[PDB]
């Protein structure tokens, strides 16, 4: 399932930035966070790949 | 005496007045003073709040100025200034909608504000606007560029189309959204006619009368399940109309406020009450039976308090 | 070259779009917006 994770990562972290129409901005910032630590994990985990 | 200007908010349970020395904030039903700031700015023109929060938003004298005022804090937070009049203010919890006389823009509600849009009105010297304040419906509507058209826009979608919708075929004079941001009542400078629409397809769902006459509409307003209108028009004359029952025109009550002021009309904490405040600082209080007679009756001067 | 510790100062109640920081009902009284006791229970 690698590249489901970094998709994963990629579209939320593009969620990160578009600001969903219906979302607020406090629920962009635990996404942001959580794509943070999901950024993290993948690099650790698998570097070259990622 | 002072009052420069009144307004209610989205749930219509308080009003806000503008002053000569500042603003005051009041309970809609029961009447009670809430708050009361002086604020020498030229006195303020236009008020608007955000339900019962500690933000509002403030129109100096010279009308180029536009205040945010957190009462909290007690010192104004945001400025945003303009070249020509400021006509009228709207505001929700992530975005601040501003009218002039030609055009409308939204900006964020941050510590600088950014502009997100510009829309094109036709000339708009009553500052005639309405915003949907509610989380699942960024709705805002104002008058086109089309004598007699109002156009709405989705704040969330704003890259689909705008609903243009053919209300009347002369200026308009007032426009009111309900409660849960569906539906919008509209009314021309005729005033002998008064519209309500589909805010989601743009179709006439009802057509009133008010009479015969021609006479300006001050002020229009929904009910909470948005099945009455009350609408108010020359010397402090309100009328109440049902707005889903098909079977009927005309309206079913109708009342004057003592003094003959104009007055802005609201529905009460009662179903069956309908409140009206007036330009002479008049207070007023309706209850009516099913066929449309009064049965109790309050005045009072909000002023005085 | 701040990530994770935004979300810290948010839940601080530090810097976001202004309602969004520190927005208060408790001026005029009644009953909240029930939006906004859902966006609270969503963010706890």
């Amino acid at each position: 399932h690698l590249l489901d994770f970094f998709d994963i990562f990629g579209r939320l972290s593009s969620w990160c930035l578009k600001k969903p129409g219906h979302v607020a901005e406090v629920y962009l910032v635990h996404l942001h966070a959580s794509v943070y630590a999901l950024f993290h994990r993948l690099y650790g985990m698998y570097p070259c790949n990622f | 005496h002072g009052l420069l200007y009144a307004g209610f908010n989205q749930d219509h349970g308080c009003f806000a007045c503008g002053m000569e020395n500042g603003f005051r904030v009041y309970n809609t039903d029961p009447l009670k003073e809430k708050e009361k700031q002086e604020f020498l700015e030229g006195g303020v023109g236009h008020v608007e709040m955000l339900f019962r929060c500690n933000y509002l938003a403030l129109v100096g004298g010279g009308k180029k100025k536009v205040m945010i005022w957190d009462d909290l804090k007690k010192k104004t937070v945001i400025e945003i200034e303009f070249s020509t009049e400021v006509k009228a203010v709207k505001l929700r919890r992530d975005r601040i909608v501003v009218v002039l006389d030609s055009m409308i823009k939204v900006f964020t509600f941050t510590h600088n504000p950014h502009q997100l849009h510009v829309f094109e009105t036709c000339y708009n010297p009553k500052g005639l606007c309405v915003l949907c304040p509610n989380s699942n419906n960024s709705l805002l509507a104002f008058p086109g560029t089309h004598t007699g058209h109002v156009q709405l826009v989705d704040l969330a979608s704003t890259e689909k189309p705008p609903v243009d919708i053919p209300a009347h075929e002369g200026v308009l004079s007032c426009i009111a959204l309900n409660l849960q941001g569906t539906r919008i009542a509209t009314a021309s400078e005729k005033g002998t006619l008064i519209r309500i629409f589909d805010t989601s397809s743009g179709h006439l769902i009802q057509e009133l009368r008010r009479g015969s006459q021609a006479a300006n509409i001050y002020c229009i307003n929904f009910n909470q399940d948005a099945s009455l209108i009350c609408v108010s028009s020359d010397h402090g004359t309100v009328h109440i109309f049902a707005a889903e029952d098909p079977k009927s025109k005309w309206s079913f009550s109708k009342f004057q406020v003592p003094s003959g002021s104009p007055c802005i009309c609201a529905f009460g904490t009662e179903p069956n009450a309908v409140i009206a405040i007036c330009a002479d600082g008049s207070y007023y209080k309706f209850l009516f039976n099913p066929k449309g007679e009064c049965i109790r009756d309050v005045y009072a001067q909000f002023l005085e308090m | 070259l701040i990530q994770q510790g935004a979300d810290a100062h948010s839940k601080e109640l530090n810097k976001l779009p202004l309602p969004s920081k520190s927005v208060d009902w408790t001026h005029f009284g009644g009953s909240p917006p029930s939006d906004e006791i859902r966006t609270l229970r969503d963010q706890l």
